[PDB]
């Protein structure tokens, strides 16, 4: 009963449940349709925005969820939640969403099942950005990731100690290198066939950086196309 | 904004 | 204590060297300041902007040197190599010139001596992007990186193989496991007490690529307010 | 990319 093992052990299993009961998988939802704009790219439908961006609402709900349960989380500043629930709230719902596609059909699927193709999802608000994101989704495929590292690689972006403005930067650092460990560890286990695993996984954070980088911008283009506001959640956090 | 907070307490 | 790692270890030498060789230290150069534009930030100074172009095109050189000494990627396609230095040329240059930060005088040196202050950075053509980039410069000093392991960062920024457009991307893929696994061996022998150092050096990369990523909208706004156009070569390595 | 490619051979 080595200890670290121990607390890595149960440090991951908090993880993977808290993903999972804040993020149903692929096959637990009841997919379906819609007609809107399916064949042909428009610069926004505004049907499908409106869907969108209230799934997104409750996707970020979902996150803020999904942080409270994360060890040590609620244990940092009032600020630096708030501040680590910003810079990261755009790579967990690319994460999030990535996770969600499916080759056969070229699409992605939403919490409540909704099931958008390529052209719908451009459309909804993606614009642009729409190949670049689906690109991301196909990288994904050949990894297998499953809610445990899906949940840490979440942990990962959400828990860490370079974004700028945190008033305990140290704190929040010492907090993520639990989350590598116990990343590390489990890819290990699950995979010892696959030998550097751990490096090609953990730097897929590196894809969304890029994306989510690119993202606030499209964000911001995006809120002088829509013939209104944002979602004020939505606007709170892209401040 | 409030809601970030309110979700936060809540 | 350490297990045989005779080949790693030479490769380390390669990539140290082709480092040290294309990059001068801290040290080794012979500092000199300016006195433009010290006092206040301006839009752009355009004294320090034509030093800083040059500067910048002299070091991307440097940069493609460095490329061709890595073992193997001489062996890539020229298309290959092209995109691979396109798409990590920025997050090279962003490394280089914050590993010549002096925490002290807070100012960044440039390969020839030059040494400028946060504000002449800023009036260089850092802009709006100056803090972040001084904020990655000031999160690198803890982790009291080499000349090696600078190298072997670069390298494995640079040799991705999951660049869009590459040709033999499983090629890359194998030239870059090895430097992974030098990266590792080094920092556990380096620093025997601190296990956790290979995976938070190795995601400073993710730090790089988001920066670059809003770099290279800043290159694009450069180009709006400087004098003629940008140098040729920037503009290949940014196109 | 005439640079990079003559720079590159
Ligand atoms: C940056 C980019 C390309 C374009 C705009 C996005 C966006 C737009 C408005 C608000 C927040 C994000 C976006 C959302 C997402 C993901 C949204 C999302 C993820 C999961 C769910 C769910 O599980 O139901 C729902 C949504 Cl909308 C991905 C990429 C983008
Ligand atoms: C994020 C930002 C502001 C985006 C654009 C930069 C830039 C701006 C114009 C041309 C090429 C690059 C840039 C250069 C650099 C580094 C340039 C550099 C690095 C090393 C040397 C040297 O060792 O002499 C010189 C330069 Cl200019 C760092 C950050 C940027």
């Amino acid at each position: 009963s080595y200890e670290m093992t121990a607390e890595l052990d149960d440090l991951t299993e908090k993880i993977r449940k808290a993903h999972q009961e804040t993020f149903p998988s692929l096959c637990q939802l009841g997919k379906y349709t819609t007609n809107s704009s399916a064949d042909h790219r428009v610069r926004l439908d505004l049907g499908l925005w409106d869907k969108f961006s209230e799934l997104a609402t409750k996707c970020i709900i979902k996150i803020v969820e999904f942080a409270k349960r994360l060890p040590g989380f609620t244990g940092l500043t009032i600020a630096d939640q708030i501040t680590l629930l910003k810079a990261a709230c755009l790579d967990i719902l690319i994460l999030r969403i990535c996770t969600r596609y499916t080759p056969e059909q070229d699409t992605m699927t939403f919490s409540d099942g909704l099931t958008l193709n390529r052209t719908q999802m451009h459309n909804a608000g993606f614009g642009p950005l729409t190949d670049l994101v689906f690109t991301f989704a196909n990288q994904l495929l050949p990894l297998e990731m499953d809610d445990t590292e899906t949940g840490l690689l979440s942990a990962i972006c959400l828990i860490c100690g370079d974004r700028q403005d945190l008033e305990e930067p140290t704190k929040v650092d010492k907090l993520q290198e639990p989350l590598l460990e116990a990343l590390k560890i489990y890819i290990r286990k699950r995979r010892p066939s696959k030998p550097h695993m751990f490096p090609k996984i953990l730097m897929k954070i590196t894809d969304l950086r890029s994306i989510s980088a690119k993202g606030a911008e499209r964000v911001i283009t995006l809120k002088m196309e829509i013939p209104g506001s944002m979602p004020p959640l939505i606007q709170e956090m892209m401040e | 904004h409030k809601i970030l907070h309110r979700l936060l307490q809540e």
